[PDB]
């Protein structure tokens, strides 16, 4: 619920995040804070890829 | 190891006590901690860079001096560094044998010659704690 | 070409911090020379924790046999400086760029370093 936008999902059989069209990220590092908030500092990395559009 | 305190070294400003105890609980065992202290330089409302944290086993104890010697312990981006204490928060005994609870307590002296004893006045309900490290 | 080469371990960082987005000083105490270190280093790009071992190494210049100003495969944190002041147990101050430097060891150890020369900075953490 931290993300702005509906970028990642939440599997009910495996119990575990997933990456659902990750094209709505929108670069809002709103994720990246609560990670880092809630203790764990490399949970999740997202970087721009440079060579794609 | 002769006590159970350990000095946290450095901690951030705009935490509280509660917020410290639930990250050691969550960390540690649950209720393991049994004393938490942040000085505070002004009366209520200035804490100091450092905090003292009383143990309730020596186990306990242990396994944070292990946790902070690895450095798995992160609490708002601080990395907390564990150093032994001076003095106890609370003098209170580690081992539980010790602690003795709702017992009779009576004075008196070897009034006959005799294996008899006079009881002055008795107490119910005490306390007793034996403190082997101060000696009393 | 290596002048001073040895294998350091950390003992505190001065920031203590994990993501603080800040160049992080950490001291090193050397192993059988007993030199302390300062250094700055940034923790996001070259991560170093509390109790590790890295080796150090300093040479004027990165080719081999001459031509000062291939050991780029070797080590993975070079760095560029100068050495400014040399006054202490003799210490040395070299700023990579803004970013100091103080190697404090030994009179003996530390011997064949010149006032204001260029000279970088080998690290590999084992």
């Amino acid at each position: 619920e931290s993300s702005p936008t509906k970028v990642f999902g939440m599997d009910p059989v495996t119990r575990q995040v997933v990456v659902v069209d990750p094209e709505a990220y929108t670069y809002d590092e709103e994720v990246i804070k609560k990670a880092e908030a809630m203790g764990k500092p490399g949970l999740i990395e997202i970087s721009p890829k440079d060579d794609s559009f | 190891t002769n006590r159970s305190t350990v000095k946290i070294s450095n901690v951030p400003q705009t935490i509280v006590a509660d917020e410290l105890l639930r990250f050691l609980e969550l960390h540690l065992g649950e209720d393991t901690v049994f004393a938490l202290e942040i000085p505070t330089t002004r009366d209520n409302w200035k804490p100091r860079d450092f905090a003292r944290v009383q143990f309730t086993t020596l186990e306990v104890k242990s396994r944070a001096q292990l946790l902070s010697s690895q450095s798995k312990l992160l609490f708002k981006t601080h990395n907390l560094r564990l150093s032994e204490a001076y003095d106890d928060i609370i003098p209170r005994p580690v081992d539980p044998r010790k602690r003795l609870d709702d017992i009779v307590l009576t004075v008196g002296f070897p009034e006959s010659d005799e294996k008899r004893f006079c009881a002055l006045e008795k107490w119910d309900g005490v306390r007793c704690w034996i403190l082997t490290e101060k000696r009393r | 070409i290596i002048m001073f080469e040895d294998i350091f371990v950390v003992d505190k960082l001065d920031p203590d911090g994990k993501k603080f987005d800040k160049v992080t000083r950490v001291e090193a105490r050397s192993h059988n020379l007993e030199m302390f270190m300062h250094l700055d280093v940034n923790t996001e790009v070259y991560p170093l924790a509390v109790g590790d071992k890295f080796t150090l190494a300093m040479a004027p210049t990165l080719n081999l046999d001459g031509t000062p100003d291939t050991l780029a495969d070797k080590y993975e944190y070079i760095m560029h400086g100068k050495l400014y002041k040399i006054s202490e147990k003799a210490e040395l101050y070299v700023s990579f760029g803004g970013l100091l430097m103080l190697l404090q060891g030994d009179p003996a150890h530390i011997s064949h370093f010149e006032l204001d020369q260029r000279l970088f900075l080998l690290m590999r953490k084992l």
